[PDB]
């Protein structure tokens, strides 16, 4: 940067440019991105100056009042500004009425779910995704901790069933498109299970000599360089599909299990962990049967996690009265290799 | 930790876990000379040592075992049934709703048989580990040391936290190793989490080691109800928010096969006895498939109360007018 | 009591509940002038008395409804959404554990909106019930007189059970109607339900009107785990054992379908992209049926404390001496 | 009786020649025959006299002591006696180890379905019970209360799979044989599909008049009422089967029940409620399905009840750590009559 003081800590402090949780009165969520300058309208409730809130750590509650555009102070009418957690964008996510875009799933499943399959900062995991990419959020969050800068090698490698991977969510998620570019791979389901030959791919393009490739300037150089990225594309999916194996895999997808899982496991290592998120149990309990035929899964177990708050004040301590049904199932299983 | 990363083979004193069936996954270290034994057979180490982690291990009159990697998850099955430990949907909803991550400065008390110890390691920049019983504490010290744990991310510390709160100064009982002009370590404590008969005896002190300038989590574990209450008055009086107190409830589900008996099979039978005047699958049978839940299940095993604390609460005014 | 035995034909005058939707269920009396009007439509009652019950009513531009014969469980169903009833769930055990049958005679209070006392009077020898707010009696009073719950097994009283206790006197104002000769009603509870703000100061009124000779059955329908704890304390000083209390939770399904879309498919629309280089059970599609819970759960009513007392705890000896 | 003194009330007071419950220190249940002039062991805990319990009231705990059969006295080792209630007989069954014989089923799902189906004194009810009569005997104790000489006139109607219906529980009962015979039909399947007609009965016996079979004496009048009881066996069949509408249908079965449900149905009144209990979900879904199409079933429902308890001791609140998983799930719906 150009400033010669310390940056402010994005994953402690709220901070210019980035994307964050607001908490309103009704207890609702909004997203928020603070671009310094601008003010922020939360209808019924005012409205703010970006500025005014930069530089404090997150958790606090503000105060808005007038002497519509009001000041700021903290709370001694308001609002709570949060880090943009996986959390916090699934129940912004909920807050909105797209819970079945999310296959309703939950915190504690997800929570759960990230630990049944053994999510580490260096692990290679293969994902599938329908939410958006919410469930990728998860895992880099874990992996992560929303630190661009990061050491750490691993990465969710994301198939996908159309042509492009829908990712957008990660429009949210204040992670750099370098990072981001870094940490997931992206290619379809035709790519994964059928991709192209070395030989399919060179007799389409041949890389110049480096020492040439250097020397070229202006439009032929422009011109080389996107086949040149075509080509690295190409290359990229030969990396992920060759004998390479994972080490687990974490699954979100509507698509047919039983028909599926068994595909994708012949590229999992030995000993890895296999989750799969149903919606529904009856989806999870068709796969469960159909792997039990199959001696490369371990004992598949249909899991079941649920939450239930409490209404915590002291002097009357009882559970909610109503709360949203649903949540979702897992399945776990474990990647072994059967003998001869 | 021989729990962290992805090992590819089996190698000579390797700690694994064996799966024998669901309910029983032992410990196992890998030596060529040894050999593991089951209800069902008995499994040379030599026949294992150098075969893929995930191998199904085969010996005739057939018995199988199947021999894993370590893993937290695997590791907290593998512990004696009834004790005192938390299980994987507690703490990985915990983990979750505090937000784990390599960001994560976690306090642990106390480390009883280090279940949640070895998930938390897994994910969380640092874990300061603290235990009471000192013959616990030097199992707790022994095993992390085997493990690989202390040599990578975690402290333990023998402690009576609420008598003589957090602070490791050299001179304490600990497994820290004090850096350069280092005669205190620095816990800067963003997550906290409490499994204590008391926990509101240790919150007092937590003033003294949680990180002042970002928002700290926090999580007590009780069984009773009124350990709760007690609970939800402290963390009041020391300035803790957003307080709230969940259960979760984990079940298991077995997959099964319930025969499909028609009326008109009935009725047949019924007809021959006025003319005189199997195993769960078998294909001389239709079956149906059905879900069955686990036979015995964890209905209550904590109340989890959460709470959440920034000590400065505050901005530096100019520095944010310093960007323009 | 129209809830009680079973009607063939709806008859002018019957009071009727009509299902228009899952949540949507209307009493409603036969008149033959008059019409029932829903979102979808008019029904006129000419159209329905004369037809059995259990009989699907059309109009045209067509739409629909269903007249069935007052039920506990329909009645509750179709009461204010948000209210202070007891459900099916609670009430159910409740009665189970209790062992209601023609044998009991129950004590409740309060009466509320009257959803737990339908389902009493179904099956029990005789209800009192007694409700604290002269609105609530009035308008309770009137009901179960109109359902002809009152000169059935019924009786309700306007009365501070707390302050007051539970002795039904002449002058009272209550429902009951005193035979020759008496002055009070003699309650001889065998089953007692309280429905309160503060049930520990009604139990000690309870020992004047129950069963000397016989296992009386005590059920506290609170909300709060601290009344819960108060509870538990003065039942204990009152000499009320075997007690335990539970929660009930209840869950609906919805029986639903998902479309079922293969690997294959969605490679061949990958190979069509690269050379160029739907209603719930739609029949064109292949489903999977799927249970799907309701979309809100009520995760908690109250807690159901239980507990049972013997008044007189002997025999008679020498009776049993004169069985030889 | 022969006693110029009131007799004993079984409901309410322990009597002789009664099948009741007795709770062990240990908690599980026995189920004790109250034999006059008789001891009853309980192991370790001793063995009583049976006399020396009759005529106090259900509900006190009994201390056995000695100065092996020992004397009782009220508990200033131990044994707690019971009226054998329905929840008391479920609760037995389970300690025994009978989980799968009475299908998983929970005494909060036996609560409910009785509700549901709005059981009353004096309907007439359609039942399958494939658990050795218990769910007849939780509908005649709500029906009746355990009350041989009650004035109602409500009955169960079971029908059955094979020749003779399983109904051995109500051995344990208490109740009369004619109370059952008159409050309890059986009837197979195949004779309630497929019933005789009347032809077909009256060529095999005709009844003589009843002043000729009145004055029938010896081994003619019993060979003739042999005959006219075989002949009343069909003709209630005949007033079982044919135009005759029940109040409710009420099933714990394991048969197919999408093929066999709807035919039952046809014999059930408009407005009346049908309550199939399942320990399966799956088997419901498919149930509920297949009503959906048919017209004369209102909104079926899959409903789940689960008990959980609490450790009940003041200052150390909160539900019970383990318990036994399951209970099963009842389908709820009303037989309606579609429009023209
Ligand atoms: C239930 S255990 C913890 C289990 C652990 N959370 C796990 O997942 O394996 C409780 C532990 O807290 C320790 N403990 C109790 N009081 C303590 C105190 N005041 N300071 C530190 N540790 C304490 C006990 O010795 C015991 O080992
Ligand atoms: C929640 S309601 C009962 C609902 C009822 N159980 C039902 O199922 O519809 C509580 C009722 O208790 C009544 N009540 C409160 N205190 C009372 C007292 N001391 N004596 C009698 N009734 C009382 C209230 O007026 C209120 O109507």
């Amino acid at each position: 940067h150009h400033h010669s003081q310390d940056p402010m800590n994005a994953l402690t402090t709220i901070d210019f440019n980035q994307h964050v949780i607001v908490r309103l009165p009704s207890k609702n969520y909004k997203i928020v991105e603070l671009k310094p300058n601008t003010s922020v309208s939360l209808g019924k409730f005012g409205a703010f100056e970006v500025n005014d809130i930069i530089g404090y750590p997150f958790g606090l509650t503000f105060e808005i009042y007038y002497d519509p555009i009001g000041k700021v102070r903290l709370l001694s009418k308001y609002f709570t500004v949060e880090y943009l957690s996986s959390s916090n964008l699934l129940q912004f996510l909920i807050d909105k009425g797209d819970i079945q875009r999310v296959l309703d799933m939950s915190q504690e499943s997800m929570g759960m779910l990230l630990n049944l399959a053994n999510i580490q900062s260096e692990g290679n995991y293969l994902c599938m995704d329908e939410t958006g990419g919410l469930l990728v959020y998860f895992l880099l969050e874990r992996m992560f901790g929303g630190d661009n800068e990061s050491k750490s090698k691993g990465k969710v490698i994301v198939i996908h069933e159309n042509e492009h991977a829908n990712l957008d969510l990660l429009k949210f998620a204040n992670y750099s498109e370098k990072f981001i570019k870094e940490h997931v791979h992206t290619i379809s389901l035709l790519d994964f299970f059928e991709p192209p030959t070395l030989q399919e791919i060179q007799s389409r393009f041949t890389p110049l000599p480096k020492e040439e490739a250097r020397a070229l300037k202006g439009g032929k150089k422009n011109s080389y360089y996107r086949k040149l990225r075509w080509y690295n594309t190409q290359w990229q999916i030969l990396e992920l599909t060759g004998e390479f194996l994972y080490d687990g895999l974490v699954m979100a997808t509507t698509l047919h299990l039983p028909t599926l899982v068994p595909k994708l496991a012949e590229k999992i290592h030995g000993s890895r962990p296999i989750v799969c998120y149903g919606q529904f149990k009856e989806t999870l309990l068709e796969l469960a049967h159909t792997l039990y035929s199959d001696l490369r899964f371990l004992a598949p177990s249909i899991l079941e996690t649920r939450c239930r708050p409490y209404q915590s004040i002291r002097g009357k301590l009882h559970p909610l009265m109503t709360m949203k049904g649903g949540g979702g199932y897992l399945m776990w299983c474990h990647r072994v290799i059967p003998a001869p | 930790n021989c729990f962290s990363g992805y090992k590819d083979l089996i190698k000579e004193g390797d700690l694994t876990l064996i799966w024998v069936s669901r309910d029983n996954i032992k410990p196992v270290r890998m030596h060529s000379e040894e050999v593991f034994n089951t209800r069902y057979g008995s499994f040379p180490h030599k026949d294992i040592i150098g075969k893929p982690y995930g191998s199904q291990i085969a010996i005739r009159t057939f018995a199988f075992v199947h021999v894993l990697q370590p893993t937290p998850e695997l590791w907290t099955l593998s512990l004696p049934h009834r004790t005192q430990i938390v299980y994987t949907p507690d703490s990985s909803y915990i983990m979750q709703r505090l937000n784990c991550s390599p960001h994560s400065r976690v306090i642990e008390a106390g480390t009883g048989s280090g279940s949640f110890s070895h998930a938390f390691a897994r994910s969380v920049g640092h874990l300061f580990s603290f235990e009471f019983h000192h013959i616990r504490y030097e199992q707790a010290l022994e095993e992390f040391k085997e493990h690989g744990l202390i040599d990578d991310n975690v402290t333990i510390t023998h402690r009576d936290v609420c008598q003589g709160g957090f602070l490791i100064k050299k001179g304490d009982t600990t497994s820290y190793e004090f850096g350069n002009n280092e005669t205190a370590a620095s816990l800067n404590a963003n997550v906290v989490f409490l499994d204590l008969p008391a926990p509101w005896d240790a919150i007092p002190h937590l003033d003294s080691v949680i990180s002042v300038d970002e928002k700290v989590g926090l999580c007590c574990f009780s069984p009773c109800i009124e350990q709760v209450d007690k609970t939800l008055d402290v963390l009041e009086k020391y300035g803790w928010t957003d307080v709230e107190m969940v259960e979760i409830q984990g079940r298991q589900y077995e997959s099964r096969r319930q025969m499909v008996r028609s009326l008109n099979d009935a009725l047949e039978r019924l007809r021959d006895i006025k003319r005189h005047k199997i195993k769960e699958g078998d294909s001389n049978y239709k079956w149906k498939e059905v879900t069955k839940m686990e036979a015995e299940i964890k209905s209550h095993t904590s109340y989890l109360t959460f709470a959440f604390k920034v000590v400065n609460r505050s901005r530096d005014d100019e520095k944010v007018n310093e960007i323009l």
